This record gives C-alpha cells, structure tokens and sequence, in this order.
C-alpha cells in the first residue's frame, strides 16, 4: 500500500495519528502522511476528518488526496505544505509580518473558512499551528480533527471545544449552543497576532480568559450582548471593565483595519460578522498575494 | 445562522442526489427482505432509546445500512451486524458520547464478537469509501421548521416522527430523496395539527409544491394511518414520549383533501 512513499522526516502530531512530511517515489510528489495506528475501533476524528475533508475541495482547504486503508494501521495522505503560521510569526520576529501578506492570508482564511461554514462545516480548533502556509503566498485551514459538520438551525455540540486562547467567549460562557461564529473569533485572534506577533488573549484558565477578553473589549453587558447574564457560566460578580478604544487593542491598524477585526471579535454570536460578508470589507479593497519571505 | 442556510441547503440537495441508495437494491437481495430490514431498523429505534442517542444518529445509520446494501449482498444471519457497524459508526460521527463498542457487542445477546463488529466497521468504511456525512430527513425538517408562524412543538414532534416511520419501509420510501420525504412529513404533520398547509415560504425555499410532494404524501398518509398495525411497532412507543410531546397518540387525519 505505501510502498510508492518514502518518509522523509516526522512533522509533528495534532488532534490525533501522526504526521510524516515524505514523497511520492513514481510522481516526486511531496505529502504530508497522517499515520492512524489502529480498542474502540476507527477514532471519531478520523471520521470526521475524512469525511469532512472529502467534501470539502478547496484553494484554501488542505487538500486530502487519499486514505490507505489497512486492518493495523489508516494513512491519509496530504498534500504538502511548508510551514505553520506559528513557525513563520516567530520567524518574523524582526521583520515582522508586512500589512499586505497579513491581508492576503487573512483573506484566504475567510475564504477556506466561507466554504466549511457553507458546507455545514465547524472547524472548531482555528490557532496559527493548524495554518499552513506555501512558498507561494497560500494559507490553508489543517488538521479538521476537532471539525464537525452541523446542522441548521445548530443544536448542542461537544462544549469542550477550541484551544483556550482562541475561543470564544460564548463557549467559554457555556452556551449550549455556539456556531460558526466561534471559528469567525479564532480568526479575529489570529488577525490581531499576525499584527501584535503575541496572542491576543493568552489566558492560562478559563476565567482567566474570561478576564483578558473582558479587560480589552469591555465586561459584556445585556446591552452589547443580549442574553450574556444569564449564561450558565456568567456571573454577576465579574469585574465590569470598560471597553478600551480598539486603536489601543492593535495601534498598528489603521482604520478599516480595526473595523473588520471589531466585527470579527463582536460579542454577539449573531452580530459578528461573517466570513462570508468579510470578503467585502474595505480592509480588503487593495489585497494582492504576496510570496512570503522563506 | 441566515448567513450560510441557503448555501447549505442548496449543498444539502445536492449532496442528497450523490447519497441516495440505489432504489432496486433488494430485489437483488438473496437472502434478506424488505421485511427483515424493517425489523433491523425497528431495533435500531431501540438501541437509540436506550443509549438516548441522536435522532440524527439513527438516520445516518439507515442511509448507511441502504447504500451498503446498494452493492453489498448479505445474509439474513448478518445483517444484524451491517446495522451493529453502522450505528456504531453513525455514533462516532453524530454524538458527542458514543457507546463504547462493547455496548454494541452487548446489545446483539453477543451474537457477534468485538472483533467481529470492528471488521464490519472497517467494511463498511470502504464500501462507503468513508463517505459518511450524508443528509437525512432530519436535517430537512429542522430547517423546514424554521417556517412555521408560530413554532409548534406538536407539529415538529410529529414531522420528526413520520420522516422515522418512513426509515422502517424500504417500500415504498427508498425511492423518495430525503429531502423530499421531509416535505411530504412537515406538511402532514402542520395539516394533522393545526390545518395549515405547505408555506408558500419553502415553495420557494425548495421549489416543492403539494403537487410535486403528492405521491410521497399519499404513501405517507397511508403509513400514518397504519401505523398502529405495522410489525414493527417501537417508533409509534418512542413517540408516547414528553420528550416528542406524546404525538404517536394524535389521530391521523381520515382525508388530506388534495
Ligand atoms: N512547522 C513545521 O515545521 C511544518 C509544519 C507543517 C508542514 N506541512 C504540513 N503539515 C501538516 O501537519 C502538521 C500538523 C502538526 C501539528 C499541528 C497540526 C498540523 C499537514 N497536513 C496536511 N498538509 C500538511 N502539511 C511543514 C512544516
Ligand atoms: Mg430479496
């Protein structure tokens, strides 16, 4: 079954397996191989994965090419890609990551995001390690591990859900039912990391998440956020911090900039914004594709 | 989310056509019936119940059970374990806690071994070429549901329950799209209980009129009234509960004046 693939060298280990960067001996094909030892049988995330990833089929979307299928072990075979944008920030470190490769790869991630989100798709573990990125200029979604298909209207999904700096403060808040407005959130994140080059909101708890988020964008009240008071994990007891001026929150974005990035951190599930409805934002009127310096 | 329902939806319909079992299926079938199939769904209904699984849950595991069938000849001794395999697998996608597999082993009196439901799971994969994130019935009626003016917790129970009697009949509802059986479900269930009708909003949502949803709608109906006489009789129990709001025990309509 494997015997076209030479590994080349372990890349790392997400949700689950592991994966091997290696290449197609007859075409010079370069894949990412995901490696499932195979108890319980074949693992929730796998099926998921696979069969999420198969559907979805796009620019943006890293790209299944194939699933050997063994009694012992499940490969699944991925197209390759070069670098994590976690790897390539702190490589940035001294340049820093120029304004128009920001809005590039934002704009490629709203644009793989638009397509899971059309195709009743969460990906629900968004953090710049599960974005890849191509010595062509290309950003995509990975590892769709903790992905899940939804249904409209949603209901009730794993509460347990998203790394802790990029979650969003409903799940966090325990709403029962959260949306495609929590990967819109991660993003939101990531768009003010690619700027500050730090997390946004490095929490090390729950409430200590809670805090950070409520300390840079205002304790949410009943008026910014309906609903909020009476979440099961809200309590009346939060600090009430005021709201800082966005300006503060990423001083290197100018205008349209901290517009698109408030949309995308609203409080409100249904108020924040789309990826969808992003693609059009004035942020985006100048957006080429850079090649990245790699 | 309004923003992405009619992209979904859309993408819905699509996929339904690529999901559909092949209709001629069990004529091609040696060794096991229409009849034999009714009684693996009915018990499935049952391992639902009892490990308070997802309705979307048993659905996906149908669709499975239908389109491995589609190409896969089984004997009656096995099929069984084609419907273990599948619902195991329809967990695994669907729910956020799965029985464990010695749960599945378990409710079969162990005519199977783990090992043996665990190959199956692995067939199936492949047979279905793990393609497993199908529509159902049930992902059509709940956004159907989004059109009622009011909601109706009575209606939506009893859509929800005639889209399930129509996984237990092979004939006549292998040859009707998901998408469509929902139609011709809402659109009884809304009649029984309030008199409405089929909004004008999901003709233009689905492009499904009471014309098009008819012959579906006259097999429906007819399932309806006979419910209470079918072999198979744990949906129509299911139903009786507060949960579903007791619908099994609405009276059917006696016409549906088309
Ligand atoms: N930083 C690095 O050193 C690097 C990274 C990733 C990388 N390339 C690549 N990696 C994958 O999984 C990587 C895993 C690792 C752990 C988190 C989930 C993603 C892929 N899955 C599908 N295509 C993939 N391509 C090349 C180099
Ligand atoms: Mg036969």
């Amino acid at each position: 079954s494997m015997e076209n693939f030479q590994k080349v060298e372990k890349i790392g280990e997400g949700t689950y397996g592991v994966v091997y960067k290696a290449r197609n001996k007859l075409t010079g094909e370069v894949v990412a191989l995901k490696k499932i030892r195979l108890t319980e049988g074949v693992p929730s995330t796998a099926i998921r994965e696979i069969s999420l990833l198969k559907e979805l089929n796009h620019p943006n979307i890293v790209k299944l090419l194939d699933v050997i299928h063994t009694e012992n072990k499940l490969y699944l075979v991925f197209e390759f890609l070069h670098q994590d944008l976690k790897k390539f920030m702190d490589a940035s470190a001294l340049t820093g990551i120029p304004l128009p490769l920001i809005k590039s790869y934002l704009f490629q991630l709203l644009q793989g995001l638009a397509f899971c989100h059309s195709h009743r798709v969460l990906h629900r573990d968004l953090k710049p390690q599960n974005l890849l990125i191509n010595t062509e200029g290309a950003i995509k979604l990975a590892d769709f591990g903790l992905a899940r298909a939804f249904g409209v209207p949603v209901r009730t999904y794993t509460h347990e859900v998203v790394t802790l700096w990029y979650r969003a403060p409903e799940i966090l808040l325990g709403c029962k039912y959260y949306s495609t407005a929590v990967d819109i959130w991660s993003l939101g994140c990531i768009f003010a990391e690619m700027v500050t080059r730090r997390a946004l909101f490095p929490g090390d708890s729950e409430i200590d998440q809670l805090f950070r988020i409520f300390r840079t964008l205002g304790t949410p009240d009943e008026v910014v956020w309906p609903g909020v008071t009476s979440m099961p994990d809200y309590k009346p007891s939060f600090p009430k911090w005021a709201r800082q001026d966005f300006s503060k929150v990423v001083p290197p974005l100018d205008e349209d900039g901290r517009s698109l990035l408030s949309q995308m951190l609203h409080y409100d599930p249904n108020k924040r914004i789309s990826a969808k409805a992003a693609l059009a934002h004035p942020f985006f009127q100048d957006v080429t594709k850079p090649v990245p310096h790699l | 989310v309004p923003d992405y329902h009619e992209d979904i939806h859309t993408y819905l319909r699509e996929m339904e056509v690529k999901c559909k079992p092949k209709v001629g299926y069990m004529k091609k079938q040696p060794d096991i019936t229409n009849s034999m199939r009714a009684i693996l769904v009915d018990w499935l209904v049952e391992v639902g119940e009892e490990y308070k699984l997802q309705n979307e849950t048993l659905h996906l595991a149908v669709n499975y059970i239908d389109r491995f069938l589609s190409s896969m000849s089984v004997l009656r001794g096995k099929l069984q374990l084609v419907g273990t395999a599948a619902m195991l697998l329809a967990s695994k996608f669907e729910e956020i806690y799965p029985p464990e597999v010695a749960e599945f082993v378990y409710i079969t009196d162990d005519t199977y071994t783990k090992k043996q439901v665990l190959r199956m799971e692995h067939l199936v994969l492949k047979v279905l070429t793990f393609d497993l994130a199908a529509p159902t019935v049930n992902q059509f009626l709940t956004q159907y549901f989004l059109h009622q003016q009011p909601a109706n917790c009575k209606v939506e129970s009893l859509a929800m329950f005639l889209g399930e009697l129509s996984l237990i009949d092979a004939d006549p509802y292998l040859k009707y799209l998901p998408s469509v059986i929902a139609g011709a479900a809402f659109h009884l269930a809304l009649y029984t209980v309030t008199g409405q009708s089929w909004p004008e909003s999901l003709i233009r949502k689905t492009g499904y009129t009471l014309e098009s949803l008819k012959p579906c709608l006259m097999d429906l109906h007819q399932t309806y009234l006979k419910a209470p006489q079918h072999a198979q009789q744990s949906i129509r129990e299911k139903y009786k509960n507060s949960k579903y709001h007791g619908v099994s025990l609405l009276n059917p309509p006696e016409t549906l004046n088309l």
